[PDB]
């Protein structure tokens, strides 16, 4: 119960962490794919 | 071997089977002419967060019974307009369903 | 909180090594990663280990980088193979360990 | 006479090479606008 | 001195006429060419009556619009022809007398 | 109908650029200088005529010269104020009837 827990607050920390690089990296693609094409 | 078929502001889908047996699953965002993209994520835990876009915007939840997960569209202004492809993942699999889209305003 | 200290550095004109040791919970680490930190520019991952042994990388260095624990130093090995010598930056290693991220000091090497 | 008539065939000659860069270069430079202001 | 003045305007969604006056060195007719300048967009030469007759426009118009000299008032029209939106622009009239430049007052041409 | 010569290779640390020309000198009307930095498109550089007009490109005062001598069939252009950007492949016409003219070019340096 202990590793399935540690595992499952590790599981949460990745979901947060790729959520953010997904927004700023989508917005980075938003602002300068708009300008230079 | 799963299948998740889509429906639907406020749009849903289905998978084969063994919800809560299903481990991760997050739903994406395909503006046109642009590339994939996420949108939220729920887990088995109920524990759920969004993407900065569409963050306070989005609200997304589970139903344990009927083999589903839930995403509910938000005083949305027409930049989302895009379409939108339900995903999960498996023992280390992808899983893509067809996706259906949403317009403008 | 987990302290973690590094290692690696020097300059040569191919391969070099880079471990770094956490303080305390030995192998108390689901994911553990490197990030790169190159000058001016922000930061990002380069190669990661589960908690138990397989290892996804950064396309910019597939087959260019060993990583591999070590829970005898609680130092995951961060090998620096055929560098190409423009790739050095500020090298830091993180821990994710009961749902709380720890950051390591960052190290810099370069060689050529 | 002579040198006046080659004198007309040089303006004639500046003004229409004028006008082909003006054009061509101008519709450059509203593509350079255009996909990266 | 050299004065120049134009005529158009007005909405639309075929073909019209723009003007300029001159006002002195009546017939120092030389490059008597007219300008295009969209809004933010830069000015541009576009038709070119010289001073003996040859017209050369500019590719951008290249065959749509006509352009005249009648020295009969000495005011070199430019036939806007069978007009469609993005012309819409000011308009102005240009000339060279004696290598010195001269600038009109610009028309605002609107169409569709 | 003209034919176009031109000469200015090397490097030095003095510096040196000219071409020259063929046909019915004094018919010296617009005849220019052109230059072409490898694989971009052609450019104008210097424009003199018979009537000692003086006008250059928007980078070439200060760093260039233009001459003409009447004498033997030609019309000099002198660098000057080294900087190697200037290497490229060159030009040196006229224009006659209001004709297309055209040569062969030269090359420039770095130090």
């Amino acid at each position: 119960e202990a590793k399935i827990a540690e595992l499952q607050a590790t599981i949460e920390r990745l979901t947060s962490e790729a959520a953010l690089a997904e927004g700023a990296l989508e917005a980075a693609r938003r602002d300068r794919s708009r300008l230079q094409m | 071997e799963v299948q998740l078929q889509e429906s639907g502001l406020r749009l849903s889908c289905a998978s084969s089977r063994s919800i809560d047996g299903i481990n991760i699953m997050r739903w994406y965002r395909q503006a046109p002419g642009k590339q994939r993209g996420m949108v939220a994520v729920v887990t088995g835990w109920g524990s759920t967060n969004y993407v900065d876009s569409v963050k306070g915007r989005f609200i997304i939840s589970r139903d344990s019974a009927k083999d589903t997960v839930y995403l509910q569209m938000n005083n949305l202004k027409p930049e989302d307009t895009a379409v939108y492809s339900c995903n999960a993942i498996y023992r280390g699999s992808e899983y893509w369903g067809q996706g259906t889209q949403v317009t403008v305003s």
